DNA sequence: GCTTGACAAAAGTGTTAAATTGTGCTATACT
DNA sequence: AGCACAATTTAACACTTTTGTCAAGC
């Protein structure tokens, strides 16, 4: 009373995971190897809802001000150019 | 007494500034808490609490504190 | 040869109980606010017990009284 | 034949038992759906009364 | 020889900067990276740049991250000065050092220069956060959530103040008052902070405890030959009954197959409604309650 | 519950307890007359570490006559 | 069977550790401080070891011994004997490789004596006291 | 590194030797090997003799000497290392877990580390300590000093388990524990025929 | 030997509030 | 330590279906 599943792992390797038949199965399973896998039948739905981490970017910007900024690069290009 | 004599060792607690010192003397038992009957009934252990006199010193502020420490049974 | 008796092997461990106390005596004077730093605020009496409770459980040294008989004990 | 918003209830069932266009939905007989796991009266009632509307 | 003494050795191979270079190394790192998200901004809509712009843009980065490597170097001897005072909590010293590392890491990240303070000042806070956070997550075999070893923790201290103040421990309840919660509550705080054993320690003086430890799900022979027998008297009373009798008895309580059913669903293969079947069935359990059929089964009750 | 077990609960009406049976019995190859009996609850305001409601200790004696197979000197 | 013929060791290679496994371990968890439960992709998560009770998955949706060798959609554990979980292993993936202990530090040295290098000058290596030359460009040394 | 880098490669830890094995001929070494007993017969001989049984061997088996260098450690069944209640609530486990623990979180770490970026002495740092996390795992003690637990009692390693009268070939092998047995005192049997 | 309808307990199912858990942060100076 | 806030999990609950049960009658 099972169906037979199959995903790939961003690296290549193939897994076959049985499930039950009358379970919705899912299009990304955790894999004996360690990694995401992507189902091979048709839906492969969804995104996951990815949100970015925060970045080193991110926390200079939110203290200085792009024009702080682009003075500063002022001062460091003008002292570059004068050898 | 061997109690005295590990508290003299100690006395006084000093930093390598030598601003602070915290000084220790003069123990103290109580009463005993409960029997030797009543702890081998009870499953506790026959013991008197132990009482300090700490005094903590200031060098810059010359201020003493003096205060009375409990150590345990 | 000798022979430490039962008081020095208290007196050992109470040794061992205030040396560990002493480190948090001296870096707690550090990181505290002074003249809001007391005798207790700088003694913190763990690692005193602990010696203590430590040394009749688990050590050697302190056994269960042999008894069967009086000669025994 | 999401525009129904039906009850929770009754969409799962559904989907379940593999109505994906309202055109598979009226051609199933009233006692074809009652059949249909988890699904009761007050279903029918639900997909009934918004059907009239 | 040592593992932190080689780690010191090289952390004392840098040099500690003044609060003037603090500020250079501060103000590369933020001009690197506004090069680099601006050069990136080029990349989306194209218009390259002019070659000398280019050159020194990707240099204007490149200095940027020597600056970000310059900044925390210097600063290492801070971290271990900090992590000194944690050890014996639980966590390895090194494992404390590199945790540290970590707040320093983001410290120089979030730093601002234009307040004018000291970089100690603000990096020592960063340092603390991320070795107590650390020893949180980490230091207990079984893990608690940082809110709850907070409780644990206040709770300790309560007590030690109680303890002070009392001359004697605090009982639960005293602890509950001087913590606003309930005396329930703080038991199961205690019992939370129980710390696990290790069955490798040798009790004996000389055998080690993990193998004084029962396997519970461990088969016991006599039971299992005796369900086994039971097994056995079952099928036969269940013979002395009517076909559909035994039938229904048995897919009711899936003897067979393992799985009971419901009334509804042995009406099915009978053909019958649910109550037909519980009819049957009060029919039959009278029958097996019967003594001569129930005689035998007694002494398998448990 | 395994069916086999559940089928003889229907006909001698035992309502599968909701909870398991671990209670104190006199080990393998012991006995004697009961002597005393200590309770410790937590419903009395007694004593007991945190999740302990209710303790009781029991004391077994016997007269051992002089045996075949015991040791004298 | 009980009569087998040879019994063969051999060094296990990344990839037979990596066929063993059932599962990798990602955290250091062993069971919740509340429910004293397998913490899900810790030591004991049976997701990856197995089962704690005879098809029984985690969460409970399939109980029953109908369906062995079915793994849960949701708790994604198989239903199967708990016993599984004496047998069955995982594994770790390193982010930087590691020495076995027992072939650099074995007396001789395996490692030294495989690379001709001294077993104090080997140590220096793998725990990071020194350098060494891993390529040289011989053409490109010399034609400079 | 600044003058001649572009001329060469060089690095630390097992990453390194990692490639030492990578650029490696057995079969040269061998042979070269092979005539280096032959002509230089002395105290080198006997060095260039010993170090051909471990050259030799990995000849003839099929085995790549890179399994002396681990990217996956395995991780041994739950049952084996058990985390169990006594009677009465308190919990306890094996010695493993911790040692599991301390190289799960710190390869984690070195993740971390790496993503960051972090200069080499952070990162290097972390891999010296992932080592050595590795080695108290398999062999405790056999390098350094042991890990410890409370008591300053050293873990027991997956070592500590094969070897010793108490390991698992004389505790559990060679003999073990049997059902259908007893024991008492014995006292003297004069009526007793012999057999 | 059987079925019907009224019916209440029981069992699921979806919908929401409460709790639990995870993460970021704290700017005298401190190496 | 301590807090704030977002994220996630757990309980609680309203509500719907199913299951067992009774009386009454074909
Ligand atoms: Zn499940």
């Amino acid at each position: 009373p099972r169906q037979v599943a199959r995903y790939r792992t961003d690296n290549g390797e193939e897994f076959d995971v049985p499930f039950a038949d009358d379970a919705e199965i899912p299009g990304t399973w955790l894999c004996r190897n360690g990694l995401e896998g992507t189902l091979i039948e048709g839906d492969v739905p969804e995104p996951k809802k990815v949100k970015p981490p925060r970045t080193h970017w991110d926390m200079l910007l939110e203290r200085r001000s792009v024009e702080e900024l682009e003075e500063l690069l002022k001062e460091r290009l003008d002292l570059i150019k004068a050898k | 007494g061997g109690l005295e004599e590990v508290l003299a060792e100690l006395s006084p607690i000093e930093d390598f500034s030598g601003s602070m010192s915290l000084s220790f003397s003069d123990p103290r038992f109580d009463e005993v808490k409960a029997s030797v009957d009543e702890c081998k009934d009870k499953d506790m252990t026959y013991a008197a609490p132990l009482f300090v006199t700490a005094e903590f010193i200031n060098n810059n502020t010359g201020e003493i504190k003096s205060q009375t420490v409990f150590m345990g049974d | 040869r000798r022979l430490r008796t039962v008081g020095e092997l208290i007196q050992n461990q109470i040794r061992v109980g205030l040396s560990r106390m002493e480190r948090v005596v001296r870096e707690r004077m550090t990181t505290q606010d002074v003249e809001a730093i007391t005798p207790q605020t700088l003694i913190n009496i763990r690692p005193v017990v602990a010696a203590i409770k430590e040394f009749f459980g688990t050590s050697q040294l302190s056994q269960f009284m042999d008894q069967n008989n009086p000669l025994s004990g | 034949i999401d525009d129904l918003d039906l009850t929770v209830r009754s969409y799962n069932c559904l989907k379940r038992e593999g109505v994906h266009t309202v055109g598979e939905l009226v051609a199933r007989t009233e006692s074809d759906l009652l059949d249909i796991r988890n699904f009761g009266q007050k279903s029918i009632d639900e997909v009934k009364i918004k059907l009239h509307q | 020889a040592d593992s932190v003494r080689a780690y010191l050795k090289q952390i004392g191979k840098v040099a500690l900067l003044n609060a003037e270079e603090e500020v250079e190394l501060a103000k590369r790192i933020e001009a690197g990276l506004y090069a680099t998200q601006k050069l990136a901004e080029l990349a989306e809509k194209g218009e390259k740049l002019p070659v000398q712009q280019r050159r020194d843009m990707q240099w204007i980065c490149r200095d940027g991250d020597r600056a970000k490597n310059h900044l925390l170097e210097a600063n290492l001897r801070l971290v271990v000065s900090l992590a000194k005072r944690y050890t014996g909590r639980g966590m390895a010293f090194l494992d404390l050092i590199q945790e540290g590392n970590l707040g320093l890491i983001r410290a120089v990240e979030k730093f601002d220069y234009t307040k004018g303070y000291k970089f100690s000042t603000y990096a020592t806070w960063w340092i603390r956060q991320a070795i107590t956070r650390a020893m949180a997550d980490q230091a207990r075999t079984i893990r608690i959530p940082v809110h709850m070893v907070e409780v644990i923790n206040k709770l300790g201290r309560i007590q030690r103040e109680l303890l002070q103040d009392l001359g004697r421990e605090p009982t639960p309840e005293e602890l509950a008052k001087e913590m606003d919660i309930t005396p329930e509550k703080v038991l199961e705080i205690q019992q939370y902070a129980r710390e696990p054993i290790s069955l490798d320690q040798t009790i004996g003086d000389d055998s080690q405890l993990g193998d004084f430890i029962e396997d519970s799900e461990a088969v016991v022979a006599v039971d299992a030959v005796s369900f086994t027998l039971l097994q056995d008297q079952l099928q036969s009373v269940l013979e002395t009954l009517s076909e559909r009798e035994a039938g229904v008895v048995r897919l009711r309580f899936g003897l067979t197959d393992g799985q009971p059913r419901t009334l509804d669903e042995i009406g099915q293969v009978y053909g019958v409604t649910r109550e037909r079947i519980r009819q049957i069935e009060s029919k039959t359990m009278s029958k097996l309650r019967h003594p001569s059929r129930s005689q035998v089964l007694r002494d398998y009750l448990d | 519950l395994t069916p086999e077990e559940r089928l003889l609960r229907a006909i001698f009406g035992e309502k599968a307890r909701e909870v398991r049976d671990t209670s104190l019995k006199v080990p393998h190859g012991e006995s004697g007359k009961v002597i005393g009996i200590r309770v410790f609850s937590r419903e009395d305001d007694d004593e007991l570490p945190a999740g302990v409601n209710e303790l009781v200790r029991v004391y077994v004696a016997q007269k051992r006559k002089i045996s075949d197979g015991d040791k004298l000197a | 069977v009980n009569f087998f013929d040879e019994l063969r060791i051999g060094l296990a290679t990344a990839d037979d550790i990596r066929n063993w496994s059932y599962g990798e371990v990602k955290k250091p968890e062993t069971i919740n401080y509340r429910t004293l439960k397998p913490e899900k992709d810790g030591l004991f998560c049976e997701k990856i070891f197995g089962p704690t009770r005879d098809w029984e998955c985690y969460c409970g949706k399939y109980k029953r011994v109908r369906f062995k060798g079915i793994i849960c959609e949701r708790c994604g554990v198989e239903v199967t004997r708990a016993k599984v979980r004496r047998e069955r292993m995982g594994h770790i993936e390193l982010a930087a490789p590691v020495t076995h202990i027992w072939y650099f530090k074995g007396v001789p040295s395996r490692l030294g004596y495989l690379l001709d290098l001294a077993p104090k000058d080997l140590e220096k290596i793998i725990y990071f006291a020194a350098y060494v030359i891993t390529s040289v460009d011989d053409e490109m040394r010399h034609n400079e | 590194q600044d003058r001649y880098g572009e001329y060469f490669t060089g690095a630390m830890g097992a990453e390194s030797i990692k490639k030492l094995i990578e650029n490696f001929d057995i079969d040269a070494e061998a042979e070269s090997l092979r005539e280096v007993i032959r002509s230089g017969k002395g105290q080198k001989k006997l060095r260039a003799l010993k170090r051909l049984k471990v050259v030799a061997a990995f000849q003839q088996s099929g085995n790549s000497p890179m399994g002396m260098v681990l990217d996956a450690v395995p991780v041994i069944p739950p049952e084996l290392r058990p985390m169990v209640q006594l009677d009465g609530g308190r919990f306890a486990t094996s010695d493993l877990n911790d040692l599991y623990r301390r190289v799960i979180n710190r390869n984690n770490r070195l993740k971390r580390l790496i993503d960051l970026g972090a200069p080499e002495i952070i990162v290097n740092n972390e891999k010296r300590m992932l080592q050595e996390s590795v080695d108290a795992l398999f062999d405790n003690g056999r390098r350094g000093r042991p890990v410890t637990g409370p008591g300053n009692r050293p873990l027991k390693s997956l070592s500590d388990l094969l070897k010793g009268k108490q390991g698992r070939f004389r505790q559990n092998l060679l003999g073990k524990r049997v059902d259908y047995s007893g024991r008492s005192v014995i006292v003297v049997g004069p009526q007793l025929k012999l057999h």
